[PDB]
């Protein structure tokens, strides 16, 4: 959910 | 292979206890001969206990156990182990996204209790 | 064999919760490196959760799992098993009279959280 | 706890396989409803296996496994173990010295057959 | 979920053994780190060893079964076990057709040995 | 317990 996203618009 | 599911003792009473680490809402659907006799739903990301409840396996001893997030079925894993010839746990992970970590529920179900 | 004792990854979060299925109030203590991180006690004859815990399992990851009724220790039975190389469930259960039950406190362990 | 006892489906075919890892040569009995249906004796450090045998589990479906070397009972260690509601193991560790491996005479029961 | 993937500790010996129960002819590839270190053979349907060997599980630990039969992968089940937190069982079944019993290929993993 | 207990005579 959550943690995901955050790495999705990152690496 | 089909996982989640369990043959328990006909008419024998039985726990099961979810618990949630995900940032998705865990939905667990225990079902007993193939129609729901619980559900439990919750959040948490440190191990909560979303549900705990005594059901019975009735006339076939078919259990079921179900995990959604918003109703997209996670994947699931399972087995069954018995300690001394006596005492059963069937035991459930699923995974709701990519990090392949199972605990996203996770669902112990105990037999025989008293 | 010794039983109720774990070897977790170290410095590594985990659940442990306990169940009383048994006339005698449940005591179970959870050691980690051989101190004790929790204790948790009541009565069931209904699979009651007498608790739930989040611990860290320390230096070594020895986690040791007890039980007692009225400071008497019950016989355990344990495995740990792991599904999908992931998701690990250290199991205990105890026996505190003479019907082999082994159901008299059940405690599970689980881990990875989060 | 008792180990090494366990309750098959009874009239059903098994497999019960023994592997070795101590100096000891080691004699495995395997009973069927308390009678004895197979021994297997052999000696290996390196998992050799001692017996191989396909079994049938007679009316009761009780089945225990025995380990001795030189005529001194080992100390046992066993779990049964289900994976997706249909294939069973039976699994026994057994410890005749003082190091605590548990692997001396190591047995795998496995059903159904075929 | 990944299936017949174990991380065994790096650098140790263990056991692999493989059964067979189907009318194919069994394939079974163990591969440590990666590589294939063994691979096994054979056709029957009473559980006849069709191969056992020692291996080390090298700097990674990883281990991994794969079974094929009919130049197709088979469906694979598999779990860990731990017994008085010192003797490991890896175990994989296999389903090469359609009546689930996953039993087509039975491989048992055991560490340690010696 | 005493549960038993009570019908390890009662029985
Ligand atoms: C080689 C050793 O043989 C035994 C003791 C002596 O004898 C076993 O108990 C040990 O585990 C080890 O395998
Ligand atoms: C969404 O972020 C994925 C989801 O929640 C994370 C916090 C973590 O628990 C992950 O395992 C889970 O699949
Ligand atoms: C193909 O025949 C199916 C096959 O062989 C059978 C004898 C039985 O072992 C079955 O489980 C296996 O898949
Ligand atoms: C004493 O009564 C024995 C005790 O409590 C019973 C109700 C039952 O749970 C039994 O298993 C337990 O040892
Ligand atoms: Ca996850
Ligand atoms: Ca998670
Ligand atoms: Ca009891
Ligand atoms: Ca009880
Ligand atoms: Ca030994
Ligand atoms: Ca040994
Ligand atoms: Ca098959
Ligand atoms: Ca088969």
């Amino acid at each position: 959910x959550k943690l995901l996203k955050l790495l999705k618009l990152l690496x | 292979a089909t996982q989640g599911v369990f043959t328990l003792p006909a008419n024998t009473r039985f726990g099961v206890t979810a618990f949630a680490n995900s940032s998705g809402t865990q939905t667990v659907n225990v079902l007993v001969n193939n129609e729901t006799a619980a559900t439990f739903s919750g959040q948490s990301t440190n191990n909560a206990v979303i549900g705990t409840q005594v059901l019975n396996s009735g006339s076939s001893g078919k259990v079921q156990v179900q995990v959604s997030v918003n109703g997209r079925p996670s994947d699931l894993v399972s087995a069954q182990v018995i300690l001394t010839n006596e005492l059963n746990f069937a035991l459930v992970g699923s995974e709701d996204g990519t990090d392949n970590d199972y605990n996203d529920a996770v669902v112990v179900i105990n037999w025989p209790l008293g």
